[PDB]
RNA sequence: CCUCCGCAUAAGCCUGCGUCAGAUCACUGACAAUUAACAGCCCAAUAUCUACAAUCAACCAACAAGUCAUUAUUACCCUCACUGUCAACCCAACAGGCAUGCUCAUAAGGAAAGGUUAAAAAAAGUAAAAGGAAACAUCACCUCUAGCAUCACCAGUAUUAGAGGCCAGCUG
RNA sequence: GCUACCUAAGAACAGAUUUAUAGGUAGAGGCGACAAACCUA
RNA sequence: GCUAAACCUAGCCCCAAACCCACUCCACCUUACUACCAAACCUUAGCCAAACCAUUUACAUAAAGUAUAGGCGAUA
């Protein structure tokens, strides 16, 4: 069964007039009037090319004279990818272990109550209350407004903690920042282009999490492949591509170091936003994929296992929902699927209010419901990290 | 319906209208690692982020400077919190809206079914700073309230439709950049940034060479009598109630590379004819020349980078309320 | 008239796709069928009857997996998203067919039977005789035409050399080839026949106005 | 120039350049209040805000700094004795704002 | 300046000034090419002068100093337009043999008339111009009814006409 | 008798110069305007 | 097109009938033009054909106005022209093939200058004859030119 | 429901008010997000000359006196233009003399113009 | 004293209570105006992507199943033009109608009475003793037809599609 | 351009709703919750 | 004695003779009057007459309203 009626198909010209069957004669067409008419033949013109160069009328070439169409297809992951099979799916392309929950070593930044901004509960109040109702001037504020606002409101309120830590005085966060790494997985090429907001830069790299007693325990770990699932379902399949290792930056950049990828989800329709599983593989695949870029600026394309492995650690959300992300690369002999694996800590759902309530109920008042402060200690031990 | 006055404007000499329109009076004057980071900052910007798409002389304002502008408020607010406790708790809105709107003179109707009546003339400035700072705490004001200063405020010749000031008819907002259940209702400071059509590129070639520093002055009096005044009116005073004490805000205005710096001190929301007669008071608009920060960007660093112009951001930045 | 019909678009795509009532009109804008118009809009989810299509550099029997089972406004049974490989396609669902669910879509003709699962897609060489199918071809290659509809089954009579003979859900008996494609199983969403409408505003909200033995056939 | 044919500008070609002006001007006086640096000027229909701005550029060596138009509808109700509309012709305004104070 | 759109300030209320003639067209063909360009600018600043001068005559409810002289600067300006149309037409006539400037060609369009189409610059060849296409120049044979219908009309109008004139004389014989 | 309720879009697109060419039935339209000698041959 | 009585007496319905001819795609080979046609045919131009004794002899026999086919006509066109050339094209390396075929329909020669003609509508011959005549005019500098050096050539002679 | 008004571009909806305009000429063109690029090339430069110690007044005196209309034919046009050259290259290829018999790689073409007046 | 009106945009109309002048219950001529930021006027190809409604979107709650999205490579550097902008207004009638946003009695808009008398009859309103009436469509059901694909039915497939039938009380 | 049904993409206050805009169906016709109604008095 | 009355001459009609028109510049089939981008032919039917209607029914001179045709009738 074929798409697409006749109807709505180009129309076949009708067939020529039987003057050019005729092999001895030039047959008499309204090419010499400048205009059709309907008793006279219809000529045939030949191919017309614009001889000079106009942008804004521009045809490409086919996809075979681009001067890089490699036969061979890479499969490319950009930001829109909304993979199928979730986490699993980006733990096989990233060949890594996961571990559930956050390790000890960033949790514990925030074990004293000395890592605290005052008034804590009063303060992340006033940034979801803040973004999600006082902000703009409309009654409510849809997602695409104020979910930056949040992620943006809590990294000021993280920010203003330089006179307890100095050190938090080397990091910026740029954005529009667009890293991109290839690597080799199994069989075929995989790239990641990386464009999501707020790459939090450091001039000093992540200090490690695992020891090598847990990255050689990722040894006898195995990957839970999966089936019928090719596993690069929903990746893009692109042949007109570039192998190029891109840290987001021209060398010699002061603040190189990427810390947090601030990654976020502000559709606002519910088909339109990545579903919190893929939230959490997108996450994976951007810390993987800056870390790996990382790896190849520090390290050459060598698929080897790293000495001094980087860390690159990631915050990604719907607005409501946090999702935490430590990314441990470890390794960069990604082809096979033995040898040391990279690992990853991952908090799924930690939503930091359960609803909000833009206008009082006839009950409950206006603001949040449902508020809990565990989770802004969690983004706030991710702000702390290497301080 | 009410004119619609825009802050960054083209309009020719819409700096002395706009002293009408306020009622202000435009003073000239006023009452280390920064240098790293700014630096970092502009060639993060120009030099070392590597743009996807190529960006073209159009587009530049819109991606080159804005998270310039951006990225230099974060970190200036970030390294300026230990020496100024007060930025700690500040709100820090982007690109957030500001409008105000007022009553000043008034009109008879020249011709339809309502000629020869009186219709007080209604303005609204709408705005978006590129950043603005408010803190829940409000600056002590920098000249006293009702201060004498003998140079007079301009009076046009002519109905303000004969700048091009268009008249629209809209809901009227008086906004301060969030809602009044907001505790951070006092501003701080404000940066703005003046679009791609009013470049001194153009307004070189075109020969109002003259108005390029009046864009600037425009874009203060016109924004931070909309910032001030919605203030104002957050605290409950309005048109018949005026200010008993007087509000400031303060902004730096640039076109990415110049610099201009401009203080605000609202002391009367009395514009209306019922209001300004026994009416001596005056809003008063303290202001600099633009200045170059940097002079050129070339391949790797900066050249010809002032720090003067660092100085009066940091200066705009570190005073306080008390 | 500009009657341009929706019915336009060229590749298979897994998205919904905008589509245009007929109001019960022709291309001439005359009505050509009375009591059809101004229902709830509804998008159109392509259906893939094709149900062995081996992919791009693929061939032979393939699996599948069923991620979802959804509503379909434009038909009355329910369908299920299904991924193979790379690639999803809207398949048409069985009765029972959960979201997680293994479909073996296959082409070997086996010399035994297959005593298949419910809801996977068999050459008719390849069935037990006297199992209900459905989603039955005319031609090797044509896409599955008949036994479509909600909860409808048709049971395998009997089969000669190359030819296999089948009972429709009108009892009528049809003459397919041996190696045309048929799914096992009754198409899902039963007791769609047992159901009250209740007020005509369902019979409204589904576009619909008010208005004013055979011989057992071959394909060989 | 106006009632003319302009030559078609292909990307690369050369500048387009009038010899002899076709069109002419008038500065009339504003009916209305008007600021003292803007002089009211009766366009005539073609002519652009640009091709204003270089024409009184280039012949007057008047300093222009901004130029705003506005097309002005002539009346077309009064009649002959023949009951038949004469319309008063349509023309455009050019309102010019000089520079250099 | 704008000084430039008004004359002379002695002249303002003297209600006649003394104009000297038209420039006619001999007198313009001794002048060279850069002469009449600057001939040219000369007449269109005068012809600005007097157009302001005009409607301010308009305005004030007045009458005019002197009309005359508006008539003589178009009356320059037509000659003077006239005589570098001349040069361009003879210099086409020896360098390419044309008569029109512009190109065109007979045509006969939907409602079966002959008329000189005259030919738009584009960009693209006529055989792919999706807007050209579209126009009909040619005339179906639904037309040639009509044809023959505006025939007979315009017979009768000539017809008309001559037999007018042939009474007239016949009055005047009548009459003298 | 409010049975003209007007907009421009439909006196064009009904009778405008295009829609009376578009067919040759309103070819013959203009055609016997022209001849009964009319100033508006269409809208 | 005419009309009928209904059961053919004059004292019944008067009604309409259309008689159309029984149409074959057949195909042909003209030896002259060399080429296999597929042309829709009737049964009484098969039989002409036969009794022309070929197709290349049924349109070079056959009036224009009775042939009544544009494309026919064309045929005749093509085959004339190829007669009126005695063409290279029509089998080349094999001459005599070219000579038996050309010497066989020797009957219709006709000259080129009018074996173009044949055939044509009168608005295509409008449009031949107009692209015949249609030149670039010559640039008066050349005659004026002309006229000089004669005038001087008739001052050298003085 | 007027036919006799002309139809300008003040008269129809939104639609049909900002697509019809006067007689002005196209300057640039639009691009994407309604922007207008405006090209230098297509705006007319006023050539103007220099009017300094240029002794032609718009009037001429009365005292003048009366000649004769002799159009510039292309016969004369020739004859003072090319015919010395010819008289003396003939006592003594015809692009040598002023003549061009191409000219499309001149910029002021003849035919068609691409000259405006 | 009314205000169920207003003010704007839309559509429509096309200078239609601006100034000067004049003729006429007591329009003509001249001149002048509506200035773009609002709104129209857009988009370089070729491929390839677009399963998870909206409802304060959070649970819940569903069915009639829904209004919103890119990437890959190539090309790409100039820039703010053009048009709308007025009014007491439109379609009718010689009553009515009109989309949307705000205001929900008005900050905006207006005037039911030319003067008199206070007859009849008529219209409307208020008061009144005592009395207190003196067929089609369609859920559902049944029947018949139809084994099928690129312009309806239908991008549907017999659980489908189509055609049929069905007292007391008050009151001029 | 009314009116009847339809379509596209909307809106409003709860639908077998009301509605603006643009398009479609034309007289041996159309359209009809069929009044042999309506289709510019 | 108000209202009015009057008025000749615009033009037109019928012949004859003769074969007409149609690019100042610009714009004009897109929503005509807008500077500029990827397909034509296919019997006229009926009114009316036949006192209805149903086949039928007109579209130089002279032969001649003759031969003919025709519900052998109206009529042609
Ligand atoms: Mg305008
Ligand atoms: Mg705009
Ligand atoms: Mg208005
Ligand atoms: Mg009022
Ligand atoms: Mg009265
Ligand atoms: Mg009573
Ligand atoms: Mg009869």
């Amino acid at each position: 069964y074929e798409w697409g009626v006749r109807s709505t198909r180009k129309s076949e010209p009708p067939p020529l007039d039987r003057v050019y069957e005729i092999p001895g004669l030039e047959p008499i067409t309204f090419a010499g009037k400048m205009h059709f008419v309907p008793w006279l033949a219809r000529p045939i013109f030949p191919p017309w090319d614009r001889g000079y160069k106009d942008p804004r009328f521009y045809r490409s070439p086919p996809l075979h004279e681009h001067p890089l169409y490699k036969d061979q297809a890479c499969y490319i992951f950009h930001h829109r990818c909304r993979l199928l099979e979730g986490v699993k799916q980006a733990l096989w392309l990233t060949k890594t272990k996961l571990i559930e929950g956050l390790p000890e070593k960033v949790l514990s930044l925030v074990d004293d109550p000395r890592n605290h901004i005052e008034n804590q509960d009063e303060c992340v109040l006033n940034v979801i209350s803040h973004a999600r109702l006082w902000q703009t001037t409309e009654e409510i504020p849809k997602r695409e407004t104020y979910c930056p606002v949040i992620v943006d409101n809590l990294i000021q309120l993280c920010k203003s903690q330089i006179l307890k830590h100095p050190s938090l005085a080397r990091r910026i966060c740029v954005q529009n920042s667009t890293f991109s790494a290839t690597w080799n997985r199994e069989s075929l090429l995989l790239q990641v282009r990386g464009s999501g907001g707020a790459r939090l830069s450091t001039k000093d790299p992540l200090p490690t999490i695992a020891s090598r007693e847990e990255i050689e325990a990722t040894k006898n770990h195995v990957l839970e492949t999966f089936y019928p699932i090719s596993p690069i379902i929903d990746l893009h399949e692109c042949n007109i591509y570039d192998v190029k290792n891109d840290t987001g930056f021209q060398e010699g950049y002061p603040y190189p170091y990427p810390h947090t990828l601030y990654l976020l989800d502000k559709a606002n329709l519910r088909p339109h936003r990545l579903q919190p599983d893929q939230l959490r593989a997108k996450m994976i695949l951007f810390a993987f994929g800056s870390a790996l870029a990382q790896a190849r600026l520090l390290y050459g394309n060598d698929a080897k296992v790293l000495e001094q492995p980087v860390v690159v650690q990631s915050v990604g959300t719907d607005g409501r929902v946090f999702h935490f992300l430590v990314f441990q690369l470890n390794t960069t002999d990604l082809d096979c699927n033995e040898g040391v694996k990279n690992l990853a800590w991952v908090d799924s759902d930690q939503l930091l209010y359960q609803h909000f309530w833009c206008l009082p109920v006839i009950v409950e008042p206006v603001g949040p419901v449902g508020f809990k402060p565990e989770t802004f200690r969690k983004f706030l031990a991710l702000y702390l990290h290497g301080a | 319906m009410k004119y619609m006055v825009y802050p960054q404007t083209f309009a020719l000499n819409a700096d002395r209208w706009y002293q009408y329109f306020t009622k202000t009076v435009f003073l000239s004057g006023l009452p280390a690692a920064l240098r790293a980071v700014a630096c970092d900052c502009l060639l993060q910007e120009h030099f070392y982020l590597r743009r996807r798409r190529r960006v073209h002389r159009y587009e530049e304002s819109e991606v080159i400077s804005l998270p310039f502008l951006d990225q230099l408020v974060s970190t200036l607010v970030g390294l300026l919190s230990p020496h100024n406790p007060a930025l700690a708790a500040a709100a820090l809105d982007y690109r957030c809206p500001v409008h105000f709107y007022w009553v000043r003179g008034e009109e008879i109707i020249p011709r339809g079914h309502r000629r020869g009546r009186i219709d007080d003339l209604r303005y609204q400035i709408d705005d978006k700073p590129n950043n603005q700072i408010r803190i829940s705490k409000q600056l002590a004001e920098f000249v006293p309230l009702d201060y004498s200063v003998p140079i007079e405020i301009p009076t046009i010749k002519c109905k303000p439709d004969k700048l091009p000031l268009f008249k629209r008819q809209y809901e009227n907002h008086i906004f301060v950049g969030s809602k009044t259940a907001d505790p951070c209702c006092y501003g701080h400071t404000q940066f703005h940034l003046l679009p791609d059509k009013l470049r001194r590129e153009r307004l070189l070639r075109q020969n109002c060479a003259d108005q390029i520093e009046v864009v600037f002055r425009a874009n203060a009096i016109a924004s931070l009598f909309a910032w001030t005044g919605a203030q104002a009116m957050y605290q409950g005073f309005w048109s018949e109630a005026d200010v008993t004490r007087p509000f400031v805000s303060q902004a730096v205005i640039t076109d990415g590379k110049y610099f201009s710096f401009f203080c605000y001190q609202l002391n009367t929301l009395a514009l209306t004819t019922q209001a300004d007669q026994n009416n001596p008071r005056k809003n008063i608009c303290w202001g600099t020349q633009s200045k170059p920060l940097y002079e050129t960007i070339e391949d790797n660093d900066v050249k010809g980078f002032n720090d003067d112009v660092l100085l009066q951001i940091v200066h705009f930045l570190l005073n306080r309320p008390k | 008239a500009n009657f341009v019909s929706w019915k336009s678009r060229t590749k298979y795509t897994i998205t919904p796709v905008k589509m245009r009532k007929s109001g019960g009109r022709d291309h001439t804008g005359r009505i050509r069928v009375h009591g059809i118009g101004g229902g709830h809009k509804q998008r159109y989810r392509m259906i893939d009857f094709l149900r062995f299509r081996p992919e791009e550099t693929k061939s032979g029997p393939f699996e599948e997996k069923v991620i979802q089972v959804r509503y379909d406004p434009c038909r009355s049974a329910d369908i299920a998203l299904v991924a193979g490989g790379s690639r999803k396609r809207w398949i048409i669902a069985t009765e029972n067919m959960q979201a997680g669910d293994t479909i073996l879509n296959s082409n070997h003709i086996g010399r035994m039977a297959v005593a298949a699962r419910e809801g996977d897609a068999h050459p008719l060489g390849a069935l037990p005789v006297g199992t209900l199918i459905n989603n039955v071809e005319s031609e090797p290659g044509r896409g599955a035409q008949y036994i479509r509809a909600a909860g409808t089954c048709g049971v395998l009579l009997r089969k000669v050399n190359g030819t296999a003979i089948i009972q429709l859900p009108s009892k009528r008996q049809m003459q397919v080839l041996e190696t045309c494609v048929a799914t096992v199983g009754r198409v899902s969403n039963v007791d769609h026949n047992k159901r009250v409408i209740g007020k005509a505003g369902r019979n409204r909200w589904l576009g619909k106005r008010p208005n004013s033995l055979p011989p057992m056939k071959s394909y060989v | 120039a106006r009632n003319v044919v302009y030559p078609l500008y292909r990307l690369g070609g050369p500048q387009l350049r009038v010899f002899r002006t076709n069109f002419f001007i008038q500065l009339v006086r504003p009916g209305v209040a008007q600021p003292e640096d803007t002089v009211q000027f009766r366009i005539p229909m073609e002519m652009t805000r640009v091709d204003l701005r270089n024409y009184l550029e280039g012949i007057y060596n008047v300093p222009v700094a901004a130029v705003r138009t506005r097309v002005q509808h002539g009346s077309n109700k009064r009649r002959d004795h023949r009951n038949v509309r004469i319309k008063k012709p349509d023309y455009k305004v050019a309102y010019v704002q000089l520079a250099h104070g | 300046g704008l000084e430039e759109f008004f004359d002379d300030p002695k002249n303002w209320g003297q209600e006649k000034v003394k104009s000297g003639a038209a420039w006619t067209c001999q007198q313009l063909r001794n002048k060279s090419n850069e002469d009449l360009h600057k001939l040219w600018y000369v007449l269109l600043k005068e012809r600005n002068m007097l157009l302001t001068l005009e409607q301010e005559a308009k305005r004030q409810r007045l009458p005019m100093p002197s009309p005359e002289r508006l008539d003589k600067v178009v009356d320059s300006m037509d000659a003077l337009d006239k005589v570098v149309q001349e040069r361009e037409d003879a210099l086409r006539l020896l360098q390419t043999g044309q008569e029109r400037a512009r190109p065109g060609a007979w045509r006969r369009d939907i409602f079966g008339r002959i008329i000189w189409h005259k030919f738009k610059q584009w960009v693209i060849p006529w055989h792919l111009n999706k807007r050209y296409n579209r126009k009909r120049f040619f005339a179906l044979p639904y037309v040639d009814h009509f044809l023959r219908l505006e025939r007979e009309k315009r017979a009768r109008i000539k017809a008309r006409k001559e037999n007018l004139e042939r009474k007239k004389a016949k009055i005047l014989l009548k009459k003298f | 008798g409010n049975e003209y309720q007007p907009s421009n879009i439909k006196r064009k697109n009904k009778h405008g110069w295009v829609r009376r060419l578009s067919t040759p039935a309103g070819v013959q339209v203009i055609l016997r305007r022209m001849l009964k000698g009319r100033k508006s041959l269409s809208h | 097109l005419g009309q009928i009585y209904a059961n053919n007496d004059k004292l019944s319905k008067r009604l309409k009938k259309v008689w159309k001819p029984q149409l074959f795609e057949r195909e042909f080979y003209s030896e002259i033009l060399d080429k296999k046609f597929t042309v829709t045919v009737t049964m009484r131009t098969l039989d002409l054909i036969d009794e022309a004794y070929g197709l290349d002899f049924y349109i070079l026999k056959t009036p224009k106005e009775d042939l009544c086919s544009k494309f026919g006509m064309d045929l005749k066109r093509g085959m004339l022209l190829r007669l009126a050339r005695q063409d290279p094209q029509l089998h080349p390396e094999d001459p005599e093939r070219r000579a038996a075929i050309y010497d066989k329909y020797k009957e219709f020669a006709i000259p080129e200058e009018e074996a173009e003609w044949v055939g044509l509508t009168l608005e295509e011959a409008i449009e031949k004859q107009r692209l015949l005549e249609e030149k670039d005019p010559v640039p008066l500098f050349k005659i004026y030119v002309a006229e000089l050096i004669q005038q001087l050539q008739q001052q050298a002679l003085s | 429901a007027d036919r006799m008004s002309k139809w300008t571009s003040k008269r129809g909806p939104r639609s049909f008010r900002g697509r019809k305009g006067r007689g002005a000429k196209g300057i640039g063109f639009l691009t994407s997000g309604w922007r207008f690029v405006q090209i230098k090339e297509m705006v007319p430069e006023f050539v103007v000359p220099d009017l300094t110690g240029f002794k032609l007044k718009p009037y001429v005196s009365y005292l003048a006196p009366e000649s004769e209309e002799t159009p510039l034919t292309a016969a004369q046009l020739f004859s003072e233009a090319v015919a010395p050259a010819i008289e003396k290259d003939f006592k003594d290829n015809l692009e040598k003399y002023g003549f061009e018999p191409t000219q499309e790689g001149k910029l002021f073409q003849l035919y068609p113009r691409n000259f405006l007046r």
